[PDB]
């Protein structure tokens, strides 16, 4: 994907001070509360009748690690999302059945997530280059659907 | 909000619809699968060739449910009510996917009926349908 | 823009028979009847105060003849509707200011128009094959924007 | 619909916005122009640069607005009557639009209250941004 230099390293710096294990938790624990109809694909993983019980499950927490850490890995091949999440594209497709609509709403919530967590920082332009990056994701994830 | 030109022209189109409703319901869904395969991901469980006995009986339980809707025009929260819990709290079906059923089920009936899907009746359907979507979810959260 | 043959094919020969000047004014009308929001960029079109009035307004359908020929012209280009667009993108953007949005709205509001004058030969494949078209087309519109 | 709970969070959160209720309007509209380009469509007549009273003007004309929807949170239709029929006969933006700049009121929020917005909160806020974009966007057609 297509970044110019500035939104590449607005992209590139704040990633570098994000703790991935606890913004995944808090991404995926807030698109399980913010939409529901998200837990249709965790109906193994215990009890998300609340946010309290949602935002502590072990689960999510566990899965919220794994999404991001693949996210994390896409940030290094900005030059080449397609390329990169390919395989994971078919996986989500093929064995998962998610609604690639899904990818949409956790780039929103992963936006929230880091404006909580960096306030002032995660200024508009900041923003903005993330923006673009959680759509080229999304878009990755859903190109092997058929 | 459905005015009451509006509910005439989806009672008179629907009635024309009569006793095919089901099979334009089962082709209304067979266009979206092949149009928007990402529906496909809410159907792993079905059997989607071309007139399945699958798909034939989800397409008339669709259409029985526009029936009733457009029935009870005046009170389709009331009428649709546990349609609207089921696809909240079982199905979950993202929202999007709404619109694009609707538009197929527009463009099964403009395939079919030519005399009645005027520009007046193809917005009063339109409106309709984006009502009917709304009461379905309703109550996701 | 890749289309499989058979569905460059499908595309291809339902176009030929259609009367764009015809399918053009039915388009636009209908946009305008469905959407009235759209009526926004018309209001020097004159009377657009009922169905009768927009389906029959000169401007309207001139309108309509104009839009469709553009995107008529884009079917002889399905390998280059970017390239082809590129110019229209921009004028659309930077003088017009049309939310690409109503790119979609007409898309939709077409496939809806060969259907009614189609009848059975729109069918469920040739219908797909003309969604992809009236997205492809409504991407390249939009692809300038800024 | 909005429950008591939701009713209760939206109140707590907008009281502490408190008097930045406009400075948080005009961030969230600089948010939107940035991150999603296509929104500046509807203001060709606006200086959009970084600072602009213009854009300081109008947000706190929309964050005035939310004051007083958060005030009526019971008769929001009728609070919100004149700015629904503005919307739907003169502005006519299309539905798309109250998404996005939803979404960017909800980051700007994130960023200035960082204790208040739980994710109870976060969501109690988002049905409520829904339900203030479907007001204003119901008498469309
Ligand atoms: C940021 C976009 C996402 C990325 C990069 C991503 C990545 C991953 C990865 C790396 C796995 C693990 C594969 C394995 O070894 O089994 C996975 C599994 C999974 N993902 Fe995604 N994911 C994303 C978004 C989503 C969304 C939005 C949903 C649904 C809301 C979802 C649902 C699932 C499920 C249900 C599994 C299987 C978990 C299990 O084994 O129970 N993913 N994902
Ligand atoms: C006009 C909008 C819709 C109407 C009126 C409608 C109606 C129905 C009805 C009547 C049923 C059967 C309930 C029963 O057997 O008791 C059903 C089930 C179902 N619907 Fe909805 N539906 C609509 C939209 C959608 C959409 C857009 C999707 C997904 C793309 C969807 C996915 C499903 C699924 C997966 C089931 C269960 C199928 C089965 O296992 O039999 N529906 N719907
Ligand atoms: C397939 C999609 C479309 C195509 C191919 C298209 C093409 C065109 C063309 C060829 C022109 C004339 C350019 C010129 O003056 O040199 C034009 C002008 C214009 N278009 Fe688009 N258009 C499309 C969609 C739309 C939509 C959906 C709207 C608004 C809802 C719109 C609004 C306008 C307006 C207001 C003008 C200027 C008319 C005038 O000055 O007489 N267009 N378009
Ligand atoms: C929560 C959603 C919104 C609220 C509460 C809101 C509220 C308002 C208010 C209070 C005004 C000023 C009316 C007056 O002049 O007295 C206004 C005008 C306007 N709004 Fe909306 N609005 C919302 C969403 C949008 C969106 C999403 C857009 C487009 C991206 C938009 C575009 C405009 C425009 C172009 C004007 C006229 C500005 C001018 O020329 O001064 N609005 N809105």
């Amino acid at each position: 994907m297509h970044l110019t230099p500035e939104e590449k390293s607005a992209v590139t710096a704040l990633w570098g001070k994000v703790n991935v294990d606890e913004v995944g938790g808090e991404a995926l624990g807030r698109l399980l509360v913010v939409y529901p109809a998200t837990q249709r694909f965790f109906e193994s993983f215990g009890d998300l009748s609340t946010p309290d019980a949602v935002m502590g499950n072990p689960k999510v927490k566990a899965h919220g690690k794994k999404v991001l850490g693949a996210f994390s890995d896409g940030l290094a091949h900005l030059d080449n999302l397609k390329g990169t999440f390919a395989t994971l594209s078919e996986l989500h497709c093929d064995k998962l059945h998610v609604d690639p609509e899904n990818f949409r709403l956790l780039g929103n919530v992963l936006v929230c997530v880091l404006a909580h967590h960096f306030g002032k920082e995660f200024t508009p332009p900041v923003q903005a280059a993330y923006q673009k990056v959680v759509a080229g994701v999304a878009n990755a994830l859903a190109h092997k659907y058929h | 909000v459905l005015s009451p030109a509006d509910k005439t022209n989806v009672k008179a189109a629907w009635g024309k619809v009569g006793a095919h409703a089901g099979e334009y319901g089962a082709e209304a869904l067979e266009r979206m699968f092949l149009s928007f395969p990402t529906t496909k991901t809410y159907f792993p469980h079905f059997d989607l060739s071309h007139g399945s006995a699958q798909v034939k009986g989800h397409g008339k339980k669709v259409a029985d449910a526009l029936t009733n809707a457009v029935a009870h025009v005046d009170d389709m929260p009331n009428a649709l009510s546990a349609l609207s819990d089921l696809h909240a709290h079982k199905l979950r079906v993202d929202p999007v996917n709404f619109k694009l059923l609707s538009h197929c089920l527009l463009v099964t009936l403009a395939a079919h009926l030519p005399a009645e899907f005027t520009p007046a009746v193809h917005a009063s359907l339109d409106k309709f349908l984006a009502s009917v979507s709304t009461v379905l979810t309703s109550k996701y959260r």
